[PDB]
């Protein structure tokens, strides 16, 4: 939604579902997964960010 | 076409040696052939069924014949205690002149194998006495097998093959499956039974060309349609019944008296007729539940949909799984495999117990070589239950027809199940090796007294309940002044009473701080099991390291180093790891048994209960003390019968020592040896001529741990089952 | 009165706050049990106070010291035993389908409110009819309820009076 | 005790069946 | 401070915790030996 | 047949049964319980059962409890509405 | 009997096999169906 | 030969195509993304299967993904 | 009493294996000069074996036919000495532990340096939360009442759930 807002994981296959990470970027220039998303907890290949479609978020 | 696998194109165009072994790996799985409809797939199941039938006639009618042909079955039921029942003969080439010597037993006059399946004692029981029956039950047998390959032929013609709503008929199936496979087969087994099999065991010979005038009661159908089927309980065989003959023989035909007979030690024969009717009775009423174009009858589909509670803790019920069962083979297959193996090991548990086969419990090698026979059939039917189970859930499950379901809540809490699991399986494996270790400490450090021995209770307490008064709890049949002692005590209670109360049985073991040990590891072992087997077919559908697994299969090797490293991350892997469990706790079952009979049958029981409550116990006064008679197979002074068993003792060992091979050493090593190695054969004169045609690689991955998994059990089950022949036929315990 | 609010340490009553799927009992289902045990132990104490000094109803035998009554009950009476246990199960049946339903917050009757006015009572204005004699009645059944524990224990120790 | 021409019979059937097991796989068609 | 900060690291202070463990351990079982069961 | 709410619909109960009123359904398990019920008691519980006590009145009065169960159940569903 | 087993067991344990590898070697390597 | 297949998540970073040790994948141009590329699997009959392009990938799952399938001279690694 | 066991106060076997020890390590002893090192050692050993013995049979151990003592461990009350008292005992160490665990997890959890917390413990922190362990069951439970023990259904899962 916002930069710096937490937003909760909808994507299934995503390894931090379920969870909170803080929005860093927001692409505004079309794209299909804009928002560039950070979470805490590091996945199994070192990587703590991925982007996702605003659809695919749970804002607060 | 093209190649040796028509089944797989893939496969046909692959150039190397894995073309051949996939190309037998793939052969059963209909499924993934070329150009597959379900049609053809459920009539080419039918066919196969039908030759594995044949195969299953066939092998019985080579037994009845061999037997009947280089038996000496006649000898044994003249003198069933003391002479040994012989399999078939020795022609063997390779045998020297000591090993023919050696090898004549029995009857002799020819190198021959005793027979340990225990063929002889029910070929007995159910009333054959010459060899000339054995013969032409076999024949028989053959004819049934032919007459099956010929229909197997026959109901693959286009116009007798069924159409593919005949085989998803479930209704049907199940009424007549029910009645008549079930239900008139043991109608007719106890109409053998009463017309062969008793009067037979009580000295009269009855046979093709007499049956139709001797009729198995001197009343004859009277009290049966007048409805005084007492009668027919008049008059038991008396205690002092020599089997047999008709030396205090009864004219009943259908009693329950319970226990056991005196002289055979087994059940009377009138108990198990009575018994098989009705069962029969039972299953033929069973049979007439759902409706087959008759109107009456319930709707299975119906039944499933409509059992959800209201309070809705089940989620949709069981919306929904009908269709997923009669639409998928791997769902109904692991059901029918599930209920196989508890089957398998129900009949290992009451057989021991409670012998159906006179004579038997005295052939003390048989009775081992069976117990252990089928608790390894019922660990593999398990194990195979669940592999299939897994593959439903890879290829068959669909999520959008089970929403809500029953079915899909098993996924939808998936990690509490593993997680409970793991726990009690830690639980369990944690405090029972802790216990066995601390008796294993203190005994040695000379404090025996200080061990840990927690008496069964619970096991002792239903012993007890049953009438076992031996621990002194005057608890239900235990105690005269109950209700359920007395309302049995009329019918069965006096039978099995003295069955029960008698020491020189298997019925309810005397148990103490040992069993109870080994009764915990054996829970350890299907607990681990299960969680294995659980977690594989649980997340065979994916999990956060591969979520969409279900996209690659049901086994497929890896999914590369990639974020950590995936080996062994399929459902088949998952199968592959439980195989090993399945293998150990079936061995400690089979283990415990073996050493508690053989310490009974010594005569000295008091050795079990002292040196099972710690490991070097076991390792000592039941590895180490019971092989001598079989590594003494063959020794430089001389050799003996048992040295076939010794022999299969060391090749068990050397298999299972080459399962390692492939189940350590991974595929990278091997393919890049084999590349020097063809270079080596391309680089020689006088071989250059002669060049393999299917280019020679490694093993695959999951090849590869197939077959260090097979090694392995290969070896562990000739190993064990050499084992427990020779020790038990070495020292006759 | 301990304090005229929720007496509730271990706060069993607040466990319907987790959902746990129904498996935490509802307030209205603990209520019912509770009004249920109080009439019982009432009960039980005009039982255990009469037959323990009492000539005892006139009958086959029936001479008893409370703590072996029930055998003898059984034994000497079965016809009667039966019908209590026919009548107790009939009256259970009656109910319990809104006990089933108040183990949730689905009761749909009141908590202790059976078909049971002999005498119309219709006098009482305030909340519940006659809330305060309802308040009276479980406060009389957890005192019964007391007794019965009190028996009980002393059986094995004498613990008190 | 069987004799010779027990077994032999034995054989002719078991001959029956192995050819007709032969067509039921040759059926299985491949 | 850094050498204290260090005998906080996670397999000093186990090290030191199992020891004390093991030590008090074995003075109970000292002090009360072959205990398989609790005084009445 | 599946059905959601606290009720089934009277299908469940069969062509037969789904048209019984609540209150014979009630009656009828009641009947059956008792004769069950009886029957139960007065062979192998008040009187042992012997090879020549076998009745088959009490053989079909037992078998009527699981019916008595079934007609109970039948009985709340057709009550329910 | 008692002359089946040398004709036999020899069949079993080396002509057949011999025959039976022969032509399942001919038949996965044919190429052509 | 194997299948390779590339998703809309792909960031176009190039990584999958840098770690392909037999050129099987490339890049291509899009408009779906950021950096206006995307990569593509033109010839996977080169492909042996080693799934490095899964390994070198950012994204959460894999916009890159391999699936083992028919074995050739080629994707067998075979040097005859 | 219970399965068939008789006491070891009373079981000929127990004394014969007494007898066997002390005589084994008298055995052993008697080729030692009285008073030395060695000899001192093997009577303390001897004594220790006594009391040992002495102190089994007067504690009310169940013996077997092989004259060793047995458990009961179905709840008998008789027999908690064997097992139902020091469950406890480790319920509560364990539990303590396992609390105070948790405790510190969720301390230096709200911290950037979580994860270097762990590895490196804070000294002082972690004493202060293991001196609270001792009430772990009433704090377990409050939280438990009060929500702060589960977390929600909204937390990391698989793709089937
Ligand atoms: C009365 C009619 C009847 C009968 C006898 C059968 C019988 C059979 N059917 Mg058929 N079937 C029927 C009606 C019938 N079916 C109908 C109406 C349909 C249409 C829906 C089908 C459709 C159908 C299909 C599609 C298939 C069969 C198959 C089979 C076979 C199952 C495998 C087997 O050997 O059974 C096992 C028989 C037993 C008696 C074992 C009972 C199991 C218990 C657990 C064993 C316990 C026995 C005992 C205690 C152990 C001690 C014995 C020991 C001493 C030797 C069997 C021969 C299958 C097959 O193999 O085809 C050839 C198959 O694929 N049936
Ligand atoms: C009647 C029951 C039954 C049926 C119909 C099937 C049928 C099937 N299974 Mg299932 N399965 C069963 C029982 C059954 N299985 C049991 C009991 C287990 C537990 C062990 C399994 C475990 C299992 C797994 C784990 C898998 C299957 C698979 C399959 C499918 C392919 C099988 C194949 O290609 O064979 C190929 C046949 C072979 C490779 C022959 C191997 C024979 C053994 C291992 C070697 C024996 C060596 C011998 C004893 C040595 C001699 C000793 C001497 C030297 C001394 C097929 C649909 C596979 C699948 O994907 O299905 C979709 C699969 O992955 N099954
Ligand atoms: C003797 C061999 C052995 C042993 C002891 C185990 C033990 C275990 N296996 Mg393994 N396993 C083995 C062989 C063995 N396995 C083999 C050959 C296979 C086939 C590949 C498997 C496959 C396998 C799978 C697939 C699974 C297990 C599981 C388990 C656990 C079962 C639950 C249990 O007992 O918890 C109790 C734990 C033990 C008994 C382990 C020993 C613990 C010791 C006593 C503690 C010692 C601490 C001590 C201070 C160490 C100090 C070290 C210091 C000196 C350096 C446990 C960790 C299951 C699991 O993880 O369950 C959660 C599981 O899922 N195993
Ligand atoms: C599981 C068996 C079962 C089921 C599903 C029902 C269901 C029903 N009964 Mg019946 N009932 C049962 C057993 C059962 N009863 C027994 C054992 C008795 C005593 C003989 C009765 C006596 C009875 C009467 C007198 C009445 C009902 C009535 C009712 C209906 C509404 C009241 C109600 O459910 O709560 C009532 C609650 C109970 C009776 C408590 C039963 C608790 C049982 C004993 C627990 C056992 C279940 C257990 C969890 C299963 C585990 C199995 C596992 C170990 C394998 C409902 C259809 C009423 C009705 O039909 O009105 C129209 C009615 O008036 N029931
Ligand atoms: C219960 C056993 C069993 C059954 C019923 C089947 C059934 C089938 N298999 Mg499978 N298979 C089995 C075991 C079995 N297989 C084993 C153990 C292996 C090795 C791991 C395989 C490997 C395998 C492959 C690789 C393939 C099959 C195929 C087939 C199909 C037809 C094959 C056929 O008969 O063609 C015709 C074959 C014959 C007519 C030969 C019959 C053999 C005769 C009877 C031998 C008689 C010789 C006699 C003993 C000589 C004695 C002489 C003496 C005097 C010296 C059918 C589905 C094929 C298939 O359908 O795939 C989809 C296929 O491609 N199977
Ligand atoms: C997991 C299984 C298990 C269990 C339940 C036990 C339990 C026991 N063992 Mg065994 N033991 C085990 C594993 C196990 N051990 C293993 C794996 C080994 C090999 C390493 C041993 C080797 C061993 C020996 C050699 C001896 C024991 C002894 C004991 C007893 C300890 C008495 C004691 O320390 O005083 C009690 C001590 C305390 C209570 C100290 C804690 C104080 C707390 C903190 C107080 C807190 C207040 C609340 C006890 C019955 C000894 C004994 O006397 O047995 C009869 C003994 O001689 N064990
Ligand atoms: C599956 C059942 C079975 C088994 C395991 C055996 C096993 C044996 N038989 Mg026997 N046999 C059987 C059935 C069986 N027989 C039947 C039904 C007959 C009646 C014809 C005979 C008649 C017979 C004779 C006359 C002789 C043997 C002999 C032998 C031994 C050497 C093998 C040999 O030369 O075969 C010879 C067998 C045949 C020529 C007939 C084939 C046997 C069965 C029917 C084939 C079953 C195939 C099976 C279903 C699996 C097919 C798959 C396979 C191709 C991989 C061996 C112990 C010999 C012996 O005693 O040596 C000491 C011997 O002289 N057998
Ligand atoms: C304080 C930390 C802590 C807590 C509260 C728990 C709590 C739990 N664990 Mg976990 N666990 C822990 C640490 C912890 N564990 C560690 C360190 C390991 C790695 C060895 C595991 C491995 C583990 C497995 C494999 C399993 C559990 C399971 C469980 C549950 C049942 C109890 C049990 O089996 O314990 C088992 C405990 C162990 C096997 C090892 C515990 C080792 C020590 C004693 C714990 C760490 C103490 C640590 C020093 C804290 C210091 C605090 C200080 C700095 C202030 C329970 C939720 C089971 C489950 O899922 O149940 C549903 C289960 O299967 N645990
Ligand atoms: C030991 C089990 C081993 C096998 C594995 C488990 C398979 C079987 C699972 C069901 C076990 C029996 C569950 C009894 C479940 C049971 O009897 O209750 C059943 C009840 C739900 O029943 P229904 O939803 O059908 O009832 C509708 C209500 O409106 C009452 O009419 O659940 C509860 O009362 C609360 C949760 C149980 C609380 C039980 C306290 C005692
Ligand atoms: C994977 C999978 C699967 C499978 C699963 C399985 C395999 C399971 C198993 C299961 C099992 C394997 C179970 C078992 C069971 C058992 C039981 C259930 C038993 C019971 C018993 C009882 C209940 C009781 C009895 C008795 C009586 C009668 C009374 C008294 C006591 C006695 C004991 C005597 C399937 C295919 C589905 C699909 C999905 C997935
Ligand atoms: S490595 Fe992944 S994200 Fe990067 S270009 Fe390749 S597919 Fe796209
Ligand atoms: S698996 Fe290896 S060869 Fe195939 S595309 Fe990925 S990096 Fe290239």
């Amino acid at each position: 939604m916002d930069k710096g807002s937490k937003v909760r994981n909808l994507r299934k296959e995503s390894y931090w579902f379920n969870e909170i990470g803080t929005v860093v970027t927001i692409d505004k220039s079309g794209i299909k997964y804009p928002a560039l998303v950070r979470f805490t907890k590091v996945n199994y290949s070192g990587t703590n960010s991925t982007n996702f479609s605003l659809d695919e978020l749970q804002e607060v | 076409a093209t190649k040796f696998p028509k089944f797989s194109q893939a496969l046909a165009q692959d150039p190397t040696t894995r073309r051949i072994w996939f190309g037998i790996a793939t052969a059963h799985d209909f499924e993934t052939h070329d150009g597959m409809t379900e049609e053809k797939l459920y009539q080419k199941i039918f066919a196969s069924h039908f030759g594995h039938l044949a195969i299953i006639f066939l092998w019985t009618s080579g037994n009845l014949f061999h037997v009947a042909w280089q038996g000496n079955f006649e000898q044994w039921v003249l003198n069933p205690l003391k002479v040994k029942p012989i399999a078939h003969t020795i022609w063997d080439p390779h045998f020297g002149e000591p090993a023919i010597k050696a090898f004549t037993k029995g009857g002799a006059f020819y190198p021959v194998n005793i027979a340990y399946s225990g063929v002889y004692h029910w070929w007995y029981t159910i009333g054959m006495r010459t060899n000339n029956d054995l013969y032409l039950g076999s024949i028989g047998l053959i004819i049934l097998s032919g007459l099956l390959l010929f229909a197997g032929w026959l109901h693959l013609q286009p116009k007798f093959s069924p159409s593919l709503s005949w085989f998803k008929n479930n209704e049907s199936r199940l009424n007549h499956h029910l009645s008549g496979l079930f239900g008139v087969s043991s109608l007719a087994w106890t109409g053998h039974l009463v017309h062969v099999a008793i009067p037979e065991s009580r000295g009269t010979h009855i046979g093709w060309d007499n049956f139709l005038t001797t009729p198995p009661h001197p009343d004859g159908l009277a009290p049966f349609f007048s409805g005084n089927w007492n009668v027919y309980a008049q008059n038991p065989d008396t205690a002092q019944h020599i089997f047999g003959t008709s030396q205090g023989s009864g004219s009943a035909i259908l009693t329950f008296l319970g226990g056991f007979h005196p002289q055979t030690q087994s059940l009377w024969l009138t108990d198990m007729a009575h018994h098989h009717l009705a069962i029969a009775v039972i299953f033929i009423i069973a049979g007439h539940m759902y409706r087959t174009n008759f109107g009456i009858g319930h709707n299975m589909k119906e039944i499933l949909d409509a059992h959800r509670p209201p309070g809705g803790r089940l989620g949709a019920g069981h919306r929904g799984l009908f269709d997923t069962i009669t639409n998928s083979l791997h769902m109904q297959l692991g059901l029918a495999l599930a209920s196989l193996g508890v089957i398998t090991s129900l009949t290992a548990q009451h057989m021991y117990a409670i012998s159906p086969y006179a004579f038997m419990a005295k052939d003390f090698t048989t009775q081992a070589a069976l117990y252990t026979h089928h608790q390894y059939i019922a660990g593999f039917l398990m194990v195979g239950a669940f592999a299939h189970g897994a593959i439903f859930f890879v290829r068959d499950y669909d999520p959008e027809a089970n929403k809500n379901n029953v079915l899909a809540r098993m996924l939808e809490h998936k990690e509490a199940i593993i997680s409970h699991l793991s726990w009690v399986s830690l639980f369990l494996g944690f405090h029972t090796l802790g216990l066995y270790i601390h008796n294993d400490t203190v005994v040695a450090f000379g404090q025996p007294e200080k061990q840990i021995l927690v008496e069964p209770v619970f096991a002792q307490f239903i012993q007890a309940a049953s009438g076992k008064a031996l621990y002194g709890f005057d608890t239900l049949l235990s105690s005269s002044e109950s209700p359920a002692t007395v309302a049995g005590s009329a019918i069965w209670l006096p039978g099995w009473l003295e069955a029960i109360n008698s020491e020189k049985n298997d019925l309810f073991l005397t148990i103490g701080p040992g069993d109870f040990l080994v009764h915990h590891a054996i829970a350890l072992g299907l607990h681990t099991t299960t969680l294995i087997l659980v977690k594989g077919a649980l997340d065979a559908r994916g999990s956060k390291l591969m979520p969409d697994k279900k996209d690659f299969g049901y086994s497929f090797p890896c999914d590369g180093p990639g974020r950590g490293g995936t080996c062994d991350i399929s459902a088949w892997d998952a199968f592959y790891l439980s195989m090993f469990w399945m293998l150990n706790t079936i061995g400690w079952v089979t283990f415990y048994w073996h050493w508690k009979h053989v310490t009974i049958w010594q005569g000295n029981p008091a050795q079990f209960n002292e040196s099972s409550n710690y490991l070097m116990g076991w390792l000592r006064d039941y590895l180490w003390l019971n092989s001598s008679p079989l590594i003494n197979g063959y020794n430089p002074y001389g050799m003996n019968s048992l040295s076939v068993w010794a022999w299969m003792f060391l090749f068990g060992h050397l298999v299972w020592a080459t399962g390692f091979m492939f189940l350590i050493s991974w595929r990278g090593y091997w393919q890049e040896l084999i590349e020097t190695l063809v270079w080596a054969h391309e680089r020689t004169p006088l071989a250059n001529l002669i060049s393999w045609k299917d280019k020679p690689v490694a093993l695959s991955i999951v090849q590869a741990r197939l077959v260090g998994l097979a090694h392995f059990t290969v070896g562990y089950i000739l190993t064990y089952a050499a084992f427990v022949i020779a020790s038990t036929a070495g020292k006759f315990g | 009165e301990t304090g005229n609010e929720p007496w509730d340490p271990m706060g069993f009553s607040q466990m319907y706050k987790v959902n746990s799927l129904g498996i935490n009992p509802h307030p209205q289902w603990l209520q019912e049990s509770e009004i249920k045990h109080g009439r019982t132990a009432m009960l039980a104490f005009v039982g255990t106070l009469v037959i323990h000094a009492g000539i005892h109803i006139p009958g086959l035998d029936y001479t008893t010291d409370w703590y072996n009554s029930f055998p003898e009950f059984a034994a000497k009476n079965p016809l009667g035993l039966a019908q209590v246990m026919a009548g107790l199960t009939i009256w259970e049946g009656h109910y319990g389908t809104e006990a089933g339903l108040m183990w949730t917050g689905e009761g749909t009757r009141n908590p202790g409110e059976l078909g049971f006015d002999p005498l119309n009572l219709m006098k009482g204005k305030s909340e519940a009819d006659v809330n305060t004699m309802k308040l009276k009645e479980i406060k009389n059944g957890r005192l019964a309820m007391i007794a019965m524990a009190g028996f009980a224990s002393e059986h094995f120790i004498p613990g008190s009076v | 005790m069987v004799t010779d021409t027990q077994v032999f019979i034995a054989l002719v059937l078991a001959l029956i069946s192995a050819l007709l097991a032969i067509r039921l796989g040759t059926k299985l068609y491949v | 401070e850094n050498f204290l900060k260090y005998l906080s690291t996670a397999p000093v202070l186990l090290a030191a915790w199992m020891t004390f463990t093991a030590g008090f351990i074995i003075e109970a079982n000292r002090f009360y030996p072959d205990a398989l069961t609790f005084p009445a | 047949t599946y059905w959601e709410g606290k009720a089934p619909p009277s299908k469940v109960l069969g062509p037969v049964v789904s048209q019984i009123p609540s209150p014979a359904l009630g009656v009828i398990s009641l009947i059956c319980l008792g004769v069950g019920t009886y029957s139960v008691h007065e062979s192998n519980i008040f009187h042992t059962l012997t090879a020549d006590t076998i009745n088959p009145g009490y053989i079909i009065g037992s078998l009527l409890t699981p019916v008595a169960w079934g007609t109970h159940v039948a009985s709340w569903i057709q009550k329910q509405n | 009997a008692s002359y089946l087993p040398s004709i036999l067991v020899p069949l079993v344990g080396i002509v057949f096999p011999g025959v039976a590898m022969a032509l399942l070697f001919l038949y996965i390597e044919k190429d052509d169906i | 030969s194997h299948a390779v297949k590339i998703y809309d998540t792909c960031i176009g970073c190039t990584q999958c195509v840098r770690a392909c040790p037999t050129d099987v994948l490339e890049m291509v141009p899009w408009d779906g993304c950021k950096a206006g590329q995307i990569a593509s699997a033109p010839r996977t009959e080169d492909c042996v299967g080693c799934k490095r392009c899964e390994s070198a990938c950012p994204t959460d799952f894999l916009s890159v993904r391999v699936y083992l399938g028919g074995e050739t001279t080629r994707s067998m690694g075979l040097a005859y | 009493d219970v399965a068939g066991l008789i006491p070891c106060n009373e079981s000929p076997v127990f004394t014969k294996r007494l007898n066997a020890s002390v005589v084994k390590l008298e055995n052993r002893v008697k080729k030692y000069e009285a008073g030395s090192p060695p000899a001192l050692a093997l009577e303390q050993q001897i004594e220790r074996t006594k009391q040992r013995f002495d102190r089994y049979s007067k504690s009310g151990l169940l013996c077997g036919k092989d004259g060793l003592p047995h458990l009961i461990t179905d709840g008998r009350w008789s027999h908690s000495i064997e097992f139902v008292i020091p469950g406890l005992m480790f319920l509560y160490i364990t539990g303590w532990i396992g609390w105070v665990g948790r405790k510190y997890i969720r301390t230096v959890g709200g911290d950037t340096n979580a994860t270097e917390k762990e590895i490196i413990i804070d000294v002082p922190l972690a004493l202060k939360i293991m001196s609270t362990g001792f009430i772990w069951p009433i704090s377990a439970w409050q939280e438990y009442i009060s929500g702060t023990l589960l977390a929600d259904v909204s937390e990391i899962t698989v793709s089937p759930r």
